[PDB]
């Protein structure tokens, strides 16, 4: 099944203020009006970066597993919430074949009513996440709007990622693409609207 | 500001010194340009308490003493027109100066007509004035005076239409607003080529003295010197082409400052359209505006011509102006106004007989 | 004169420098010191190894102070290999691993690069090329006995010698004969651990000794383990060189009504030029703007007339640099006359300079001419009477001096 | 050998720039100067502040070096007196005014 | 239209973008020139038949 993006996906790409000025870079960002595959929890490919969302008012979606193999052989990323707090490691997991949460490790950390909205990239030796919450007046599509993902977590973990999977009802997958986008952003330094340059000859003029 | 740097960039000898020498030449012609332009009166003229310009209203134009004490439409004109070892060096004259001094051109022009530009202002009454530029055009001053309120209401409705369009529209302001955003465009390039690369390590000159060793970074850093000072000398020869333009702008403002406002041009076109009686110099940001003030001819009638006519085998031709018929009558009337006077032997002078000319008819020439 | 390379000056004002406000002070500022590496869980722990089964610590993700091992004097030898130690505060690397165990005095001296003897061919090899630190205790008051400590064991005997950080912990029987040993010692077999037995009255070679081992690693991953960030006061209103995280400059810092997003450490101008900073320890934003910068110009009458000069320093507060104030800048040797003349020397601004009387530099406002009320009414004319015929001069350039360059010549010759 | 080629190549490349730039000028003075040779010295200007101040009578050339030279002669009205003035004159009910 | 060249050129920053808008300026110079000369005229005149 597939879906419209509309203008989602976009995040903060660096830590920098900037006020009411239109700012031009290029990076890894979900094309407008894309499409993005829609799910209701296979293997997936990461490629150069994804972004990932779902609906949700009940908590089914509790985490992310990435690497090549993504079992035993070598070490993956494992991403869980522990009820009350956020867990990540990096170990070369013994898990199951077809892992899911019921009704060595050279890193560790510790941290329907709404779309939950989040970006993953794995860009030099650093794994980055950002997110974003916003209530909505749809519950099985992307809701057309506009609103930037902010950075969590940036993690130096050095491992190969080419694959990934979902630990769990509605969610939806795009994935990252190089493209120039042009960012408005405004006087409290928050990017408000965005161009893909790329999408049609107005958007490049 | 590294120190690593400066001892690199005196191996190019001359280039800063040159650089900094071009940008001068054009900064102290920007002086002149003014200069030339608005210093071409001798004194500070000044208009008197009362305003008895025969029905002529100034008040938009002229200073107004409660605000800079620039007037109406030079408050229009100055609304509509909107570090990294940069700077930007004030004028010679402010901009109060230069309001000084259209303010003495357009009280020179207002109370003395053109003599203000030839030697000491000579007064004169604004209608005995406006009469002088009607015979400038070749229009005779009786019809200044015969319709001199008209006149004066045609004048005071176009002033008001001014008003109008700069208070609504920015549209013909374009001209200065580009000479203000090109330079700011081109300044805005110079320092977004601060984070160029040109094939270095890093376009971060403490970064590259961080992340090598002295004969390294040295190679490194002249790769950033050479982009820059290519950054660099690309603006200056950018900035002297483009003040070669703004001085040939500033020489022509210079000459309708003398031929139009301090003088009446016969130019065709040099002065607006139709023919000049008179213009009005207004300062704006970075400029002048001219407001010429020309008669247009309104409302034509068709009439049958001829070239002389025969009265006693002579053959008249008109003094001035041109022979007319309405039909039956003929008349003899001045060339850009319609005011038809019977045919006298003071109207016209004789030359040669009948014969020659081509086109010539019959008719009583009457001596007075 | 040095400006112009003449010996001879006409009237007029030239820029001969370049004046810039010199930082007073450096600042650095990082993040507040914490997560320090674990080595008090490493050097000051009760038990300790045998040196055939030494405990390797992994160390990652973490800030190394290795000052408090070199300035402290709590060690018998401490030495670092390819490395200074001092340097060690500044250095960063993906891993870092600690080894450690419990060895006499005497053998000690195998705890080298491409050692051999028993510890060396038996217990604990290091490479020949080995980069890194070691620190060495004697421990004869924890790890000796009366009547000789059995806690502690090297392996005397194996087959063949160890490569470097084999960590074989087997107590197989090496054999060397015909008679099969089928788990216990015989002819030409023999049990591989022996223990050291230390006793307090032990010569200082037969003594116990407690080790660590520090190897150290930077590759394509990045640096986990890092030097511990030093940082000064924080200081205001004033030029300064300044370090924020690593993102070095100079210029004045100041308290700012900017409104950074949480995530946000910097802050950009239009054309990519820093004008924010957060302070990473206090999390105020702080405006960054230049020191205070501008041309030097130097106004002088001719050299023919005199050698008395005024200095303008060019957009410059003259708080930063008779004195007096301009909008062109701080002027500085010129009296200031309240009496307008023509424009004899620009300055900018409506300012203009001359040399006067008792003589010195003067600035004044420039005058624009005499004013006039002309005379007008709606009545009255003036006329003429006389004349002057006026001859007047006019100079115009028609050509330069025509040039022609052999490049070739030029460039080469 | 290289550095030296193009540092003295860009040395003149400068040079020649500013060169064709500071010609232009001189060619926009020789222009003004051209037709001021027609309209000043071969004719009488009616062109206020082009032949000098006043009212232009003629202009002499005088040549000068890498230019020229103009003596502009003018007439300027030198000692005025005040006068009451009317645009026109009544006579026999009828309005006259000056030829 | 060698990609390895056009991603070393990216790192000389403006200077590509404003040769074009040099010679764009040019360009719509030289229209602006012809109109300045022979649009002046208001409307079509056209010559009588005789
Ligand atoms: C041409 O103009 C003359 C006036 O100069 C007109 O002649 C007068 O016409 C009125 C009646 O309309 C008579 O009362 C006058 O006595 C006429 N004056 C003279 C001098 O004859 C004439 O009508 C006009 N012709 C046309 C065709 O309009
Ligand atoms: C979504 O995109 C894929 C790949 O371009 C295409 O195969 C698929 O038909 C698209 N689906 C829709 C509904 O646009
Ligand atoms: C910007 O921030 C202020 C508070 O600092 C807030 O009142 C305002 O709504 C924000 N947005 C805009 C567009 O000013
Ligand atoms: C002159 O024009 C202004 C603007 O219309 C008007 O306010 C003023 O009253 C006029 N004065 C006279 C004397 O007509
Ligand atoms: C003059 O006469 C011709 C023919 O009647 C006509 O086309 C033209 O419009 C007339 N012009 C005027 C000004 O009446
Ligand atoms: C105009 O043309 C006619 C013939 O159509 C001729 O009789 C007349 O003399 C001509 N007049 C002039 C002024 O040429
Ligand atoms: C003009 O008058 C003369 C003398 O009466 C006559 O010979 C001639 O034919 C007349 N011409 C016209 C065009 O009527
Ligand atoms: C850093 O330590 C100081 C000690 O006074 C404290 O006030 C501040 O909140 C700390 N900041 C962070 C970011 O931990
Ligand atoms: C110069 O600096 C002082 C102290 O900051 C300030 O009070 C004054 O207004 C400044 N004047 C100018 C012209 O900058
Ligand atoms: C400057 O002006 C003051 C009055 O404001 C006057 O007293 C003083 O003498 C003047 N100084 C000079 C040197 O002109
Ligand atoms: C006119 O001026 C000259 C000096 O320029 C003087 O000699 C002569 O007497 C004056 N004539 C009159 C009538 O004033
Ligand atoms: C003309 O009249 C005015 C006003 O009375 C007076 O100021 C001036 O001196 C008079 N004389 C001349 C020669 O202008």
């Amino acid at each position: 099944a597939y879906t419209n993006s509309f203008t989602r996906g976009v995040y903060y790409p660096d830590k920098v203020f900037r006020s009411s000025v239109l700012h031009s870079t290029q990076d890894l960002f979900l094309p407008f009006f894309s499409n993005v595959t829609w799910f209701h929890n296979p293997v997936l490919p990461f490629n150069d970066g994804v972004y990932f969302a779902s609906t949700e008012k009940s908590n089914i979606i509790r985490g992310w597993i990435f690497g090549t193999t993504l079992d035993s052989k070598t070490q993956s990323l494992l991403i869980v919430n522990n009820a009350t707090n956020v867990v990540i490691k990096v170990c070369e997991f013994q898990f199951c074949n077809d892992p899911f949460l019921g009704v060595n490790c050279t890193f560790e950390y510790v941290s329907f009513k709404n779309l939950r909205e989040f970006v993953f990239k794995n860009i030099d030796g650093y794994f980055k996440i950002y997110s974003k919450h916003t209530p909505i007046n749809l519950v099985r599509d992307l809701p057309q709007g506009f609103s930037a993902l902010e950075p969590l977590v940036d993690l130096p973990i050095g491992i190969n990622i080419t694959r990934f999977q979902t630990l769990l009802a509605a969610y939806y997958v795009g994935y990252l693409q190089p493209r120039t986008f042009l960012l408005k952003y405004n006087e409290n330094g928050t990017i408000t609207d965005a161009v893909d340059c790329a999408l049609d000859p107005l958007s490049e003029t | 500001d590294s120190t690593e740097c400066s001892n690199l960039l005196l191996q190019y000898g001359s280039f800063c010194t040159q650089l900094n020498r071009a940008l001068t030449g054009i900064a102290v012609e920007q002086d002149k340009n003014t200069q030339e332009v608005f210093a071409q009166v001798k004194q500070i003229y000044k208009t008197p308490p009362i305003k008895d310009f025969g029905g002529f209203n100034f008040s938009q134009i002229l200073p107004d003493p409660s605000k800079s004490k620039r007037s109406f439409i030079e408050d229009l004109l100055f609304n509509k027109v909107t570090f990294n070892g940069l700077t930007v060096l004030p004028p010679l004259l402010t901009d109060e100066m230069i309001a000084q001094y259209t303010s003495a051109l357009l009280a020179g022009t207002i109370t003395s007509g053109w003599t203000f530009g030839a030697g000491a202002a000579l007064q004169i009454p604004f209608a005995m004035q406006m009469a002088y530029r009607f015979n400038g055009i070749g229009v005779t001053q009786n019809v200044l005076y015969e319709n001199q309120k008209l006149i004066a209401n045609q004048f005071n409705s176009a002033i008001g239409k001014i008003q109008d369009s700069l208070s609504s529209t920015a549209s013909a302001l374009g001209k200065l607003q580009d000479v203000v955003n090109q330079n700011a465009q081109a300044l805005n390039t110079l320092v977004k080529q601060l984070s160029s690369n040109f094939g270095a390590i890093s376009s971060v000159l403490n970064d590259i003295l961080s992340r090598l060793d002295k004969v390294e970074a040295e190679v490194q850093i002249d790769r950033l010197i050479t982009g820059r000072l290519q950054s660099l000398q690309t603006y200056v020869t950018q900035q002297l082409i483009r003040a070669a333009e703004i001085r040939a702008s500033a020489n022509l403002a210079a000459t309708k400052m003398s031929e139009c406002v301090l003088g009446q041009s016969k130019r065709v076109d040099f002065c607006g359209k139709g023919y000049h009686l008179m213009s009005f110099p207004q300062s704006a940001p970075h400029g002048v505006v001219f407001l010429h003030v020309t008669y247009v001819p309104a409302q034509e009638k068709n009439f049958t011509t001829a070239p002389a006519i025969c009265h006693d085998g002579k053959a008249h031709f008109p003094r001035e102006g041109v022979f007319v018929s309405n039909g039956t009558h003929w008349f003899v009337t001045q060339r850009n106004f319609y005011e038809p006077q019977i045919i006298t032997t003071d109207n016209t002078f004789v030359s040669g007989n009948c014969d020659v000319v081509i086109g010539i008819v019959n008719n009583t020439v009457y001596d007075p | 004169k040095c400006t112009l390379k003449s010996f001879t000056v006409e009237k007029g004002i030239y820029q001969t420098s370049n004046f810039r406000v010199q930082p007073t002070e450096s600042i650095v500022r990082f993040p507040n010191i914490t997560n320090l590496c674990p080595f008090g869980e490493v050097f000051n722990a009760t038990r300790f190894a045998s040196v055939y089964a030494w405990n390797r610590k992994r160390i990652s993700n973490c800030v190394a102070d290795y000052s408090v091992l070199y300035n402290s004097a709590s060690f018998s030898t401490f030495k670092c290999y390819g490395v200074s130690p001092t340097k060690l505060n500044d250095l960063c690397f993906t891993n870092v691993y600690a080894d450690s165990f419990v060895i006499r005095g005497d053998e000690v001296r195998q705890i080298a690069p491409g050692q051999t003897g028993k510890i060396a061919d038996y217990n604990y090899k290091l490479p020949d090329d080995f980069t890194g630190c070691v620190i060495a205790w004697n421990s004869n008051n924890l790890d000796s006995k009366v009547g000789g400590n059995y806690n502690y064991l090297f392996r005397l005997f194996r087959k063949s010698n160890l490569k470097p950080f084999e960590r074989d912990i087997s107590t197989e029987i090496y054999q060397a004969g015909s008679t099969p040993c089928n788990g216990v010692e015989g002819f030409n077999c023999y049990f591989p651990l022996q223990s050291y037995g230390f006793q307090p009255t032990n010569g200082v070679g037969y003594q116990p000794y407690r080790v660590v081992v520090l190897s150290f690693e930077l590759l394509h991953a990045p640096a986990t383990v890092c030097g511990p960030k030093k940082s000064t006061n924080l200081v205001k209103n004033k030029c300064v060189n300044f370090n924020f995280n690593g993102l070095t400059g100079t210029g004045v810092l100041t308290e700012s009504n900017k409104k950074f997003l949480p995530f946000q450490q910097f802050g950009r101008d239009i054309a990519d030029t820093t004008d924010a900073v957060r302070d990473p320890q206090t999390l105020e934003i702080l405006d960054i703007t230049p020191c205070s910068f501008g041309g030097v110009s130097v106004i002088t009458p001719g050299t023919n007339t005199s050698n008395q000069v005024a200095v303008l320093y060019q957009g410059v507060n003259c708080t930063e640099v008779n004195v007096f104030q301009t909008r062109a800048g701080c002027l500085i040797g010129a009296e200031h006359v309240n009496n307008s003349y023509e424009c004899d020397i620009p300055i900018g601004a409506g300012i203009c300079a001359s040399y006067q009387t008792s003589q010195s530099v003067i600035a004044y406002t420039m005058s624009l001419g005499a004013e006039n009320s002309v005379a007008y009414s709606n009545n009255s004319i003036a006329i003429p009477t006389n004349f002057t015929i006026s001859v007047t001069t006019e100079i115009l350039p028609v050509s330069m001096t025509k040039t022609s360059v052999d490049c070739t010549m030029y460039i080469c010759g």
